[PDB]
């Protein structure tokens, strides 16, 4: 954790995306949270379609 | 006599559970087609954690015994 | 070369020509991002974004051979090292390990890993250098090739530094013409030096002697591409279409495995291959064979322990899975059922050897490679 702008809590996350910025970690505060879908699983599970199918528990809102 | 058992049952020496005499199989069930959609197996296997089979202790002396007569699996 | 009385082991063993190095890594290119020049802390975070081309670096010939090994194989490796503290420890090293170094040369002319080269400033003020004295690990002459490791080896590996120092291509030539004499096969290895990155048509001019003996081929995604079009295979993958999708999958946007067909690879082909592997990382591994060709999908994960992520040796691990899959089963070759079900050991290997730092460290089990295959694939496959 760490005190960001305006005296508000961050967390960093790796943000997945197809375009490999730079820096794939942001540090992401409460407001900006729980809109996104933070997985916490693993990519270590393949079935005879695609692996991009696979299911692994998140985070959304507040469930 | 006592079938082709010999009555392993009333010895106590292994044998299968079910009868090898009848050992009737099945009479064509519903297959998949027929089922209601949550019973229908999707006809391509899942990916689950409980997919391979929990290592255990007894089932190596199971194995281990089994080579050596006093066991038949 | 004929002394022998009983049948040879059960294990083919394996001939692995080429350099002793600790811990190299030969492909080098320029990497669009860089993490700070003094903080090495950060540098790991490299590690989970590769720059497309160190996604899976292969290395010596030494970690090629430590990796099949340590996979329930038997390997010997073909070097020369000099009689230095650095040159007695890694045979040390190779031993510790199992890998046979009856074929291991130790001379006292030159040092290990040193090599004498002379500043020779050209126009302008451009610096050279010119190998004055050649290091110990490329100076194996032919006559001293152990006519026994070749007989008995059935696979020859080697990779491509050992075609940039000249004795070590007429001694690597001798030794592909002794083993094929002997039946055994040539897998090749296209880990490319740097100096090998700089055009297409000199690399495939440099490589050709090489690559038209060899039975076994194993590249890399981009050390195809760049061997065959670079500008051509870089505007085919970032391609979207203006007005709509084409099937569905092209409107996911989700990364791109092209399956190369066989008449783009058709000039990289001729009679003698009886096999063609490339390799995107851990990814995929494309084969294509005389009569049939195919992919098989796998995937990654350095992110499931992020702190202890090193890719280096992955890409080694992979060629040592083939060749350990390919020596073990003989069907193999005329199957493609069966090449796909044995190509995703090599698989678990090269994502195995990914969770730890060194090269050597790290390589996988037999066992640890079997466990990891079961548990990501699903019964049907395995």
């Amino acid at each position: 954790a760490r005190i960001g702008p305006w005296g508000s809590l961050e967390s960093p996350y790796y943000e997945i995306s197809e375009r490999s910025k730079r820096v794939q970690m942001l540090y992401l505060s409460p407001s900006r949270d729980e809109y996104y879908m933070l997985a916490s699983g693993n990519s270590l599970a393949l079935n005879q379609g695609i692996q991009e199918e696979q299911v692994v528990p998140a985070r959304y809102r507040q469930e | 006599e006592l079938s082709e058992y010999e009555k392993d049952k009333k010895f106590g020496r292994p044998h299968p559970f079910v009868d090898p005499k009848v050992k009737k199989p099945i009479e064509e069930p519903l297959t998949s087609e027929e089922l209601w959609w949550n019973w229908r197996k999707p006809d391509k296997e899942q990916w689950s954690r409980w997919q391979r089979r929990k290592p255990d202790v007894e089932t190596v002396f199971l194995k281990a015994m089994a080579e050596t007569g006093q066991v038949k699996l | 070369d004929d002394g022998m009385d009983f049948p040879y082991l059960d294990p083919p063993l394996i001939c692995c020509f080429g350099a002793v190095q600790k811990e190299f890594v030969p492909s080098v290119r320029v990497s669009e991002h860089q993490m700070d020049p003094d903080i090495y802390s950060g540098w790991k975070m490299m590690q989970w974004n590769p720059p497309e081309f160190g996604r899976a670096p292969g290395g010596p010939v030494s970690n090629v051979a430590i990796s099949h090994v340590r996979l329930g194989g038997r390997a010997a490796v073909i070097g020369k090292v000099g009689e230095d503290d650095f040159g007695e420890e890694l045979v040390l090293m190779m031993n510790k390990e199992n890998v046979q170094t009856r074929a291991v040369k130790f001379d006292s002319n030159v040092k290990t890993a040193c090599s004498y080269m002379r500043v020779k400033f050209s126009d302008d003020g451009k610096m050279k250098m010119e190998t004055v004295k050649e290091a110990a690990e490329d100076s194996l002459v032919a006559s001293e090739l152990n006519l026994a490791v070749l007989k008995e080896a059935r696979i020859f590996h080697f990779n491509s530094e050992v075609l940039t120092s000249p004795s070590m291509n007429t001694t690597l030539f001798r030794a592909i013409k002794l083993s094929k004499k002997f039946g055994g096969l040539v897998f090749f290895d296209l880990n490319l030096p740097l100096p090998l990155w700089k055009s297409r048509d000199e690399t495939r001019e440099v490589i050709k002697q090489a690559w038209e003996e060899a039975n076994i081929i194993e590249v890399s995604r981009e050390e195809l591409e760049f061997l065959l079009d670079e500008d051509h295979y870089e505007r085919r993958k970032n391609y979207r279409p203006q007005y709509y999708s084409e099937n569905y999958e092209q409107s996911k946007n989700r990364r791109d495995y092209y399956h190369y067909t066989r008449e783009e690879i058709s000039p990289l082909w001729h009679d003698g291959l009886k096999f063609l592997f490339v390799t995107d990382g851990t990814l995929r591994i494309h084969y294509y064979a005389p009569s049939f060709d195919g992919v098989v999908v796998g995937t990654e994960d350095v992110l499931i322990t992020p702190f202890t992520c090193d890719r280096t040796g992955s890409g080694d691990a992979v060629v040592a899975g083939i060749m350990r899959k390919l020596t073990s089963h003989p069907e193999m070759y005329e199957d493609q059922d069966v090449l796909e079900r044995q190509l995703r050991f090599s698989i678990a290997a090269g994502i195995i050897s990914q969770w730890t730092i060194g090269a050597v460290r790290g390589f996988p089990t037999e066992s640890a490679t079997q466990n990891l295959k079961e548990q990501v694939y699903v019964p049907s496959m395995w």
